[PDB]
């Protein structure tokens, strides 16, 4: 039930190939897949009225598109490359152009050299002993960094349960370096409960990263452990001292 | 040009009212659409309206095709309403309006600035300092490169509390600086909290 | 003078062969105003009349738009109808329509309009309150179930009581010199008998504008039909039609009447007379 | 000037 | 459902003895749209035998006028011969001067 659009996260490498995946239950006629950059409007690149045809809206590029079967729009990449690294929503719905329902949507990163991919380092940063004694509460900061592209999902666990209350990660990643386009990026998180809940050493809070980079079909001659998708991240004790 | 829409970061208080406004170069358009997308994420159907005007329930949706306005109505907003709102046009195939965010800022009820230092974990503290309980009027801005880096506000909401909050970020690998002289690029209130201990 | 603009659609669906045909023709009054055509004869020689050139590539653009998304959706419904109906996709089938608005000269909306036809028995229809459906047979009731959640009746509405109307009074406007205008009549009698004692005494006609001409074979006083043969208005070709009817009066009691026919500019009626002229 | 039909029967 | 067409034939412009004319055919009232017709000139089907385009009725019915470009005589006979799906076999019918 839904419009599911897969995959969440991917790395490309140009001239590699990859083709994105959006299948939807609700047994609309009618799909699209639109682009979206950073700040930049959304662009329609193909769609699909029924279980064949196709047409445009941007089409002149690496995209091509196939309708196959009616549940599914599916987005091929021939030979990927620059642009096409983007964020990317398909969405359907019935009536021509109408009310439309779009997936999660898929965030494209595909690089000229997959040497510049970088696994994020996560650290934790107990309370302020200040803070607690004055606002009878506690806060945990979370940092993550050195990480690239800025594919992540950041989460509090608190006795290994997720946690939305009294929590606030920045909306989107800060970039470290700003003299350069291509650079890494940085993620921070705030968590605050009362004091009374914090120095209990019966407590375990943990800071989480997701981190989405390199698969396995992926040449990698570096010296490095090659970035894989993987889980960083950071625990921290209820420091009753 | 084509979908005209509201400039930028609209920052109304809590329990109060908000109406957008979108404009349409062509005239004989039809039917329009306000979508709301959380940054960063996808575009929710929020308001459609098919004719003179919509509500349901607690947004509004007023629709002259004379004078070609098309607008949104937010009354008693939550801090979650925060979202860029697109506004989208059909008549003829639909087109997509860059948008409008949309910043609903809490009620410091007891605010008491301050900027403590959470220790870190472990070797080497990289000085986090945490800025917070500045009212939501307070405004902090940026830093420099260097070894330094700051990170734009951003609310809480204890639930099990009923509170909001503030709070911001400024870490570093030893300058070495410290809590005092960390946001010295922004406009501090007249009660900011600077324990040395 | 009251005046109505309606759109007669047509989505015939050829199988396989080819692609399903639209069509789709603009009328005001009864002017076919414009029209449309998957089929291309010549590039844009889909008829446009006069008074809608001045609209610049902007309207016409915008125009000719509309027309191809709707063609799509019209692709749509001629699949589900013969889902509906579950019908072999080997068949030919066709989805017609009728929507426009009339107004008085005033200017104000009176009604709408907007129907739908597949293979030619009426399947669903705009109420005259512009807010509910009537469903033919059950498959109907399917699509209507489909509008009322999709709030289709709604948008039909927008359209008819805005764009419809406020594009009817300026498209009057525009194009006054042929829509609300007249047209000489001209109508030539003729004698032409036959065998023995029941000759023929037929009318004739180099038309008009409309078809409303009333060939009555009169008779005294009371309107005379049984003793009439008359045969439907056969148009012409030159943008006029035509029409006659075939009075069998003896050779006796010939020219005991004569034929009218009323028409619509001209002031006073103009009652014919059958008589060598 | 003709109508956007969006909705199939 | 499938109503059968309204087949007449006609000329227009003052139809009179031999001399110039058009001469066309108006069939009208029919379902569905697909429709044959052929005007003969003594039994054979003539070149350049335009039509309108496609139009139809307040009952959904469509019609069309299938003229061309002859000249009359006084035994120069002319026809009308149309097939639809409703018709078993294609009903033709001939010329009259006044008719």
């Amino acid at each position: 039930a839904g419009v599911t659009q897969t995959p969440k996260f991917r790395v490309l490498k140009t001239g590699q190939s990859m083709t994105l995946l959006c299948a939807q239950d609700m047994n609309h006629e009618y799909m699209y897949w639109y682009r979206q950059d950073p700040g930049m409007g959304l662009r329609l690149i193909h769609y699909s009225v029924g279980e064949g045809t196709t047409a445009k809206g941007e089409v002149p590029d690496g995209y091509n598109v196939s309708r196959l079967k009616k549940q599914n729009f599916l987005l091929g990449l021939e030979s990927a490359a620059p642009s096409q690294t983007s964020v990317y929503f398909c969405a359907s719905g019935q009536g021509n152009f109408d009310i439309q329902y779009f997936g999660a949507g898929t965030r494209l990163s595909v690089l000229e050299d997959l040497k510049n991919v970088f696994p994020p380092e996560v650290a934790v940063f107990e309370p302020s002993e200040a803070e607690i004694s004055h606002t009878q509460k506690a806060t945990l900061v979370c940092l993550a960094t050195g990480f690239y592209p800025d594919h992540v999902e950041l989460s509090w666990w608190v006795n290994g349960k997720e946690v939305h209350s009294g929590v606030c990660t920045d909306p989107q990643p800060l970039k470290e370096q700003p003299a350069l386009n291509d650079s890494r990026y940085a993620l921070s998180s705030r968590l605050r409960v009362s004091a009374t809940f914090w120095q209990n050493p019966r407590n375990h809070f943990r800071c989480q990263v997701q981190f989405y980079g390199l698969s396995e079909n992926d040449e990698w001659t570096q010296d490095r452990a090659k970035p894989v998708t993987q889980i960083v991240s950071a625990e921290a004790w209820g420091r009753a001292d | 040009k084509e979908v005209e829409q509201d400039p930028g970061p609209f920052n109304v208080p809590e329990g109060a009212t908000v109406a957008f406004n979108c404009t349409y170069s062509n005239s004989a358009s039809q039917s329009f659409f306000w979508y709301r997308q959380d940054s960063r994420k996808e575009p929710k159907l929020l308001m459609s309206v098919y004719s003179s005007g919509n509500e349901d329930g607690r947004f509004t949706a007023q629709l002259n095709r004379a004078s070609q306005y098309i607008s949104l109505l937010i009354r008693d907003s939550k801090l979650s309403d925060s979202a860029t709102y697109l506004c989208v046009v059909r008549a003829g195939k639909l087109i997509f309006g860059q948008g409008t965010e949309l910043s609903v800022k809490p009620n410091i009820q007891n605010p008491d600035p301050a900027v403590y230092q959470l220790r870190d974990s472990k070797s080497s503290d990289k000085s986090v300092c945490l800025f917070t309980d500045f009212d939501s009027q307070t405004n902090v801005s940026q830093s420099k490169d260097s070894d330094v880096y700051i990170t734009d506000k951003c609310v809480l909401d204890m639930r099990s509390m009923d509170f909001k909050s503030n709070s911001a970020v400024a870490w570093s690998n030893k300058s070495d600086f410290a809590c005092a002289n960390a946001f010295n690029n922004s406009i501090i209130p007249e009660d900011t909290f600077f324990p040395s201990p | 003078g009251s005046h109505s603009m309606r759109y007669f659609d047509t989505a015939m669906s050829r199988p396989g062969r080819g692609e399903p045909r639209f069509i789709s023709v603009g009328y005001v009054d009864d002017t076919q105003f414009v029209r449309f055509d998957s089929d291309a004869a010549s590039p844009r020689e889909e008829p446009r009349a006069p008074w809608i050139e001045q609209e610049g590539p902007e309207y016409w653009d915008r125009n000719t738009q509309i027309f191809k998304t709707n063609t799509q959706t019209d692709r749509e419904s001629l699949r589900n109808l013969r889902g509906y109906y579950n019908q072999s996709e080997a068949g030919s089938h066709t989805l017609q329509s009728m929507y426009g608005c009339d107004v008085g000269p005033d200017g104000r909306l009176l009604r709408g309009h907007n129907q739908y036809a597949y293979d030619g028995k009426d399947y669903i229809a705009l109420n005259e309150d512009l807010r509910s459906w009537t469903a033919a047979d059950t498959a109907a009731q399917i699509t209507q179930r489909k509008w009322e959640a999709a709030r289709v009746a709604e948008q039909d509405r927008a359209y008819l009581e805005g764009t419809c109307v406020e594009w009817l009074r300026r498209y009057l406007e525009n194009g006054k010199d042929t829509l609300e205008r007249a047209d000489p009549p001209k109508t030539h009698v003729t004698h032409h008998p036959i065998s023995d004692h029941e000759a023929t005494l037929r009318c004739w006609a180099l038309g008009f504008y409309p078809a409303e001409i009333t060939l009555t074979w009169q008779r005294d006083g009371e309107d005379q039909t049984q003793d009439t043969e008359l045969v439907e208005t056969r148009p012409a070709g030159d943008r006029t039609f035509q029409k006659w009817a075939a009075v069998v009066v003896p050779s006796g009691e010939e020219q005991r009447y004569t034929c009218h026919v009323q028409h619509e500019g001209l002031p006073k009626p103009l009652t014919l007379r059958w008589e060598p002229s | 000037f003709l109508r956007g039909r969006a909705y199939g029967l | 459902i499938q109503r059968t067409p309204k087949i007449q034939v006609y000329s227009r412009h003052p139809a009179e003895n031999g001399k110039s004319n058009f001469l066309n055919c108006y069939v009208s009232g029919f379902h569905p749209s697909d429709i044959e017709v052929d005007l003969l000139k003594n039994g054979e089907r003539i070149e350049k035998v335009e039509h309108s385009d496609l139009s139809f009725s307040k009952d959904w019915s469509f019609y069309l006028l299938y003229y061309t470009e002859f000249t009359p005589t006084e035994k120069d006979e002319y026809a009308c011969r149309v097939n639809h799906v409703t018709l078993s076999q294609p009903k033709i019918v001939k010329w009259d001067r006044d008719m």
